[PDB]
Parts: structure tokens; sequence; C-alpha cells
């Protein structure tokens, strides 16, 4: 998914 | 880092390890960064945008391991957290994905250069290596896309710069890539940055000098065919960097 990618580190949804 | 090799901080002594404190007190890894002067670390805005409070963060320099201390390391609080005002993201691309952390210890001091702690030079404006040039990337990010854990030991690998014209092809990233981004990948797609490497350095040799050419920003998956790593193009942000430092 998107949450396992570069760009979404330290994100609330993930 | 997918593929590549294990390393230690002596081989990338500008590398900054950035962590976040949680309510309750546990500390977890967030992103990489690069020391550009004694008091300033440069990173990616997307690492901080959801929790933009400077008091949440801890920065280590001279650190080769993720959850154990390295001899000679220094720990810093974040005196100022500066995110790029024109930051934006869509499903994939992160625009203006650049951030500055002014670091200060409990004693009121900045980085002291040593064998494990050194600064990295910025490029001159609009000066990047030609496409096909080999550059280095460093970080504590995942070793495989499917991994749950991050590696405990610092890694690095080599990737080759891709031209904007090639990276903008539909089968690569189309218009999601801008002129303020740089693409880089392995010819066999077997090595790449990945989740947890964001904010860290893409370093190239320019005019016989190790230079911070890029900042790990985004990509679709990791080490995936036709999907390069995308890096913030540091040579297009020099006025922003100089003004905010």
């Amino acid at each position: 998914g998107a949450c396992s990618a570069r760009g979404l580190e330290n994100h609330a949804a993930c | 880092i997918i593929g590549g090799e294990f390393t230690t901080i002596e081989n990338q002594p500008w590398f900054a390890a950035i962590y976040r404190r949680h309510r309750g007190g546990s500390v977890t890894y967030v992103c990489g960064g690069s020391l550009i002067s004694p008091c300033w670390v440069i990173s990616a805005t997307h690492c901080f945008i959801d929790y933009p409070k400077k008091e949440d963060y801890i920065v280590y320099l001279g650190r080769s391991r993720l959850n154990s201390n390295t001899q000679g390391e220094m720990k810093f609080e974040v005196e100022n957290l500066i995110l790029h005002k024109d930051y934006s993201a869509d499903t994939l691309a992160h625009h203006n994905d650049i951030a500055l952390l002014k670091i200060r210890s409990k004693e009121g001091r900045c980085a002291q250069p040593s064998r494990t702690i050194q600064t990295i030079a910025l490029p001159s404006m609009y000066n990047d290596p030609q496409f096909g040039t080999s550059c280095e990337i460093t970080g504590f990010g995942k070793e495989q896309s499917t991994d749950y854990l991050y590696p405990e030991q610092l890694k690095m690998t080599v990737v080759k710069l891709i031209s904007h014209r090639e990276c903008q092809q539909p089968h690569y990233y189309g218009s999601e890539v801008t002129t303020k981004m740089l693409c880089a990948a392995d010819p066999q797609w077997k090595t790449d940055s990945c989740q947890g490497d964001s904010g860290g350095p893409l370093v190239c040799s320019l005019q016989g000098r190790m230079t911070l050419t890029g900042i790990v920003s985004w990509g679709r998956g990791c080490a995936l065919k036709d999907k390069p790593g995308v890096y913030t193009r540091v040579s297009h942000f020099l006025p922003w960097i100089r003004s905010h430092t």
C-alpha cells in the first residue's frame, strides 16, 4: 500500500 | 535501503538520525537528514508535516545504529523546525519536499566536528551531474518493501541519475516528476531507497567534491521496475536554504 512507501513516514493515517 | 551494503557513520559522517518522542515517552525513528553546517540539518518536509511540533523531535549525529548508542555520538533538541511553505502532496508526489532543523543540545551547543561528525557541501546553483552518473544514498530504511522492521545498522547503496525526460515518460512517473526533483535508480532495479530512508542524502561527486545533490523524497514501491527513487533537487533550493539558515 501507500503507507509502506517513501512519502508517508511519521503520518497519522499510517 | 534495498540491496546495497552495510556501513558505518565514518563513511557518511554528515548523516543525521531523526527520532520522535511519543506521549508516554517511547522514541521511534522518523527520517534521515544531512548536516550542512554545525547548527543546521536538512531533511524532507513530509517527515514532519503531520506532527510539526519541534519539541517532539530528537536528532543524533555520529550514529551508526538505530536503537543502540554509537561511541562518539551527539544528541540534539530541535531549536527550530522550518518546513517549506509551498509543500504539497498528491497520491504520489511530494512537491517542495525540503525542511531545515536547527539543532541545539541540552548544553546549548551545536555539532562539534569529529571523525564521525562532519558537514556536507551544497551544490552550486542549477549544477547537477549528467544523467547516468553514479551517486550514493544512505539510511536506516527498510531492506525489503515487505519488511516490518528497519535494519539496526546503517546502510548505503549506489544508484544512477535518470534524466528528467526519461523520468517523465508515462511508464515511469509522467507529470508527477517536476524540474525541482531528481530521479535515480539501478539499471536492474535491484537496489533503491525505501520507507525510512526519506530525508536522507543523495551524494554525488561534483567538481571533485562530495555534494548533497538530493534528498530522499518519494517513489512508488521500492526497487520496482520502471519506478525510480525521487529526490528533492537541492541545486534548485539554494535561495530558500540560504535565507532560512
